[PDB]
RNA sequence: GGGUAGGUGGUAAGAACCUCAGAUCCGGAGAUUUCCGAAUGGAGCAAUCCGGUAGUUGGAAACAGCUAUCAUUAAUUGAUGAAUAAAUAGUCAAUUAAAGCAAUACGUGGUGAAGUGAAACAUCUCAGUAGCCACAGGAAAAGAAAACGAAUGUGAUUCCGUGUGUAGUGGCGAGCGAAAGCGGAACAGGCCAAACUUAUCAUUAGAUAGGGGUUGUAGGGCUUGCAAUGUGGACUUGAAAACGAUAGAAGAAGCUGUUGGAAAGCAGCGCGCAAAAGGGUGAUAGCCCCGUAUUUGAAAUUGUUUUCAUACCUAGCGAGAUCCCUGAGUAGCUCGGAAAACGUUAUUUUGAGUGAAUCUGCCCAGACCAUUGGGUAAGCCUAAAUACUAAUUAGUGACCGAUA
RNA sequence: UGAGUAACGCUUGGGAGUGAGAAUCUCCCAAACCGAUUGACUAAGGUUUCCUGGACCAGGGUCGUCCUUCCAGGGUUAGUCUGGACCUAAGCUGAGGCUGAAAAGCGUAGGCGAUGGACAACAGGUUAAUAUUCCUGUACUUACAGUUAGACUGAUGGAGUG
């Protein structure tokens, strides 16, 4: 699905106001975007996280 | 070989036709999940003679008491024919 | 225990037949009847069938059996005492066997 | 009442005595079933008393097939008939056997 | 275990048996439990078909009986091991759990309409309802103030009445509608991270396993003393006792006459009651029968409570130092939404972006600033009152009595 | 009520018999239609409707002693036939895996899936009802073991054929 694989955080759902405010549902989607995490130097598996948990993993050294 | 594979002899025109004339031909009710082997070593432990062969029948169920208050059906039955050698004829009662 | 078993003498407080004396011959407890040789003699037209060895003759004219009796019309009878009398039973232990036992509440006759 | 008897038996006895209830269950199904059995409430004994035997059998961690399977005695009598009608029949199938292969190599040799 | 003298389930008579060495029957505990079905050895058109492996018995073998085992995923462990040296990916084996169903009922979360109303309709209402899906539990959810709110104030959460159809919110239209306070039901508060310290990891630890700590009239750590051996838990094992639940035992008291097929009706004379609830008995019975009030009883299983011991947790008031720690992509802010009564706004939440401070600190008191005051976010767990009845036992009804 | 009205949905005569009762049942003789079919063998489907005896509540557009109706008993025999234990087509399912608020969708290896491919039996007789199935006669195929003689055997893979 389009969601996080570090954390669970996933779509956002809600209204498509408009003037006349005309409801139409949408949905808010996550960024999620490719990055490869090293662990003990090995198994840099290319997961797919959005880009809070990538400003994270960078602001704690790449550890997760 | 715990021998419930055999049920019950049964006795009709069509039996007692074969039943005589040299080879004689007996038929049984057997266990519906029986197989033709299992048939053939069950008369060897229970009466001691090899069967030539054996044929199997399966007659399927069929409503019975047709329009009676309570209608019912019938009873799946396996047949099976064995027929012993030449000059060889046991009794199935009495042993 | 029960109030009446097969084989105590019997009487009729109720009905027609009353004061009618016998011995109960078979007791049903589920329907709570009682068969009293004797009493409540009723004679079924018997018809003829034949189907079976026995039925080639079933000889049966107006055979006079016995009828089932509730047994709530039944009340035992008293045979130690000498004047008799028709009373209602307890249900003592008594220590000697430990066994219960009925008796008579306007006499102290057992059974 | 029964059950304290089969547990005075032994083990070895108790399943000669179901293999033996066994033939006679068949035997009495089997009258039944050509109209001459005159008691028909045996059956009934014997099926208690076959699975009375399969209780008591049951409570100690042993079967009545695989215990009889390790010790038996084969059999005997029916023999003499079979094995006559055996040695007759395969005499006659050689004796066709013979005749059909030799009547087919006199043809080809002509 | 109870309990007897009958029993072999109903349409059901008869035939044949069983039963006083205690049957049938009732209660507790067990045994057996074919095949399909989560179905799970493989398949498949459900109740069928086709097997593998390891044993054991017959056969001269094929083979045939009789047993046990063989699905997938996740976690742990061990072995083996690619591209490619090492190492991972992968493969195999062992152990432990998960699958599914139902209670036409309650809970939480995600998603989420329309008929309709506004006398049309698009904002709005309907309604966060129906439906769809996921996860449970015997309840769930919530929960111990970065709170209410305007005071010499209250001091977790939940539920009921009022406050009131009030303040407010609404094409200010249809409509929607709290939060304080007050009166009640119940009541309980606990525990981690960081400091500091111990031991070990090529100690590059920034990691593992312990001691120390859990806060707001600030708390804790650092150094130095006094007083303490207790009280209480949401707590483990046992032992004992009490109150029950699942069969039961005992259980009082009436005759005569009359109409009548039949008395229990009616009449005469009586009797018992901690029993005059009810059912049956040939009409309408307190005293004919079964029962009821009342007194009692459990071998076995099971529930609640209490006592004793036993683990685990649980403890006060000072002094000095002026040093350290107190939860970060976090709180705020911007752009689009939403939750709250509010149609987005002080407060709460988040899809995208940015981004702080460290008790002279930070948040709040309906934009915002200053003074005053209140409270300690970014960590966790929490019984009770509350919601519901498919089912078991007892019972009730100015509820129905075969078109109800 | 309409109303004892419309309708009764393509096929004749006679003789003998049963029976309480006969245009309707049984037998016989004709007669009339089908005859690339109303004839015979089977697939699919139907599921006992098949055979024998009995009955005439109900059903049969009349009648009925009769029925495909009802009751009681009986009937379907495979190494070679039709399908599995053999193989695949369209397509389905599908561990991993990819995608997706959830349910799920797609899909690899494997596994299913005939309407196709491969595979050994023919003639006659028999019962009221079964027959390449039972019986008689004559055959064939595939496995396992022992034995004789000869030969080095050669697939989970390659190739040809199919
Ligand atoms: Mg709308
Ligand atoms: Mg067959
Ligand atoms: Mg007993
Ligand atoms: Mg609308
Ligand atoms: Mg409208
Ligand atoms: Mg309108
Ligand atoms: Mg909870
Ligand atoms: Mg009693
Ligand atoms: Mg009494
Ligand atoms: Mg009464
Ligand atoms: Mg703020
Ligand atoms: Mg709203
Ligand atoms: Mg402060
Ligand atoms: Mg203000
Ligand atoms: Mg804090
Ligand atoms: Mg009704
Ligand atoms: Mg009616
Ligand atoms: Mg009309
Ligand atoms: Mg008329
Ligand atoms: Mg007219
Ligand atoms: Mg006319
Ligand atoms: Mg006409
Ligand atoms: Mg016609
Ligand atoms: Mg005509
Ligand atoms: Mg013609
Ligand atoms: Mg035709
Ligand atoms: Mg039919
Ligand atoms: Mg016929
Ligand atoms: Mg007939
Ligand atoms: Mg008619
Ligand atoms: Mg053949
Ligand atoms: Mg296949
Ligand atoms: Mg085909
Ligand atoms: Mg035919």
């Amino acid at each position: 699905a389009k969601k996080d694989q570090l954390t669970l955080r996933g779509p956002l759902y809600g209204n498509n106001r408009s003037h006349s405010k005309t409801i139409t549902r949408r949905k808010w989607n996550v960024n999620l975007q490719p990055c490869k995490v090293k662990t003990a130097d090995g198994k840099t598996t290319r997961i797919l996280v959005s880009t809070r948990t990538l400003r994270t993993l960078k602001k704690h050294n790449r550890l997760s | 070989d715990v021998t419930n594979v055999l049920l019950k002899p049964v006795l009709t025109e069509k039996v007692y036709f074969n039943q005589m004339g040299e080879t004689k031909k007996y038929v049984f009710v057997v266990n519906p999940k029986a197989s033709k082997t299992r048939v053939k070593l069950a008369f060897e432990l229970v009466y001691g003679i090899k069967p030539l062969k054996v044929n199997t029948l399966i007659r399927k169920p069929t409503t019975i008491r047709g329009g009676s208050r309570f209608p019912g059906l019938s009873k799946l039955e396996k047949l099976a024919v064995i027929t012993l050698p030449k000059g060889i004829a046991i009794s199935v009662t009495g042993e | 225990m029960q109030r009446i078993k097969k084989g105590d003498k019997v009487v009729v407080i109720t009905g027609k037949n009353k004061g009618g004396s016998g011995i109960v011959l078979k007791i049903m407890p589920a329907r709570q009847q009682a068969i009293v040789e004797g009493l409540n003699k009723v004679t079924r037209h018997k018809k003829k069938d034949q189907t079976t060895k026995r039925a080639a003759k079933q000889s049966t004219g107006k055979v006079q059996q016995e009828a089932p009796i509730f047994l709530s019309k039944l009340a035992l009878f008293d045979q130690k005492a000498k004047q008799q009398t028709i009373g209602k039973i307890k249900y003592v232990m008594d220590p000697k066997t430990n066994k219960k036992t009925r008796v008579f509440k306007k006499s102290n006759n057992t059974l | 009442t029964v059950a304290k008897e089969l547990r005075q038996k032994s083990s070895e006895e108790l399943v000669k005595l179901v293999i033996k209830l066994k033939g006679e269950l068949l035997e009495y199904r089997f009258k039944l079933a050509h109209g001459e059995l005159d008691k028909p409430h045996l059956i009934n004994q014997t099926r208690r008393l076959l699975a009375t035997i399969l209780t008591i059998l049951t409570e100690r961690k042993l079967n009545w097939q695989e215990e009889q399977a390790k010790y038996k005695l084969l059999t005997k009598k029916t023999n003499e008939a079979a094995v006559n009608a055996w040695k007759q029949h395969l005499e006659a199938n050689k004796a066709k056997l013979l005749k059909s292969r030799a009547k087919r190599e006199d043809a080809s040799k002509k």
